[PDB]
């Protein structure tokens, strides 16, 4: 039901439609649905954090139209 | 072409090289604190 923009390394900005109740690794998801990135390579970072997979949105408090950062990784 | 680090916020000017940027942020996954 919002907006939020995930920025990569190189400086693209991702736009995703997402729900509070969204868990971190339904937003890997979609970004894999949109830019076709596996979730297990994805980090995402929201004001310096790391975002843990079994957790939602809500439970960092991310509100509409915040600014994740999604860093790759290596497995 | 300015870089931020999404781990420590430092800044990065655009001539800085971007794979040694890279390095800098997945760096922090090894050590949070890099001054
Ligand atoms: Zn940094």
């Amino acid at each position: 039901s919002m907006q939020i923009f995930v920025k990569t390394l190189t400086g693209k900005t991702i736009t995703l439609e997402v729900e509070p109740s969204d868990t971190i690794e339904n937003v890997k998801a979609k970004i894999q649905d949109k830019e076709g990135i596996p979730p297990d390579q994805q980090r995402l970072i929201f004001a310096g954090k790391q975002l843990e997979d079994g957790r939602t949105l809500s439970d960092y408090n991310i509100q509409k139209e915040s600014t994740l950062h999604l860093v790759l990784r290596l497995r | 072409s300015w870089k931020v680090c999404p781990m420590c916020s430092e800044q990065f000017p655009p001539d800085y090289d971007q794979q040694v940027f890279e390095r800098h942020v997945q760096t922090h996954f090894d050590q949070n604190v890099l001054n």
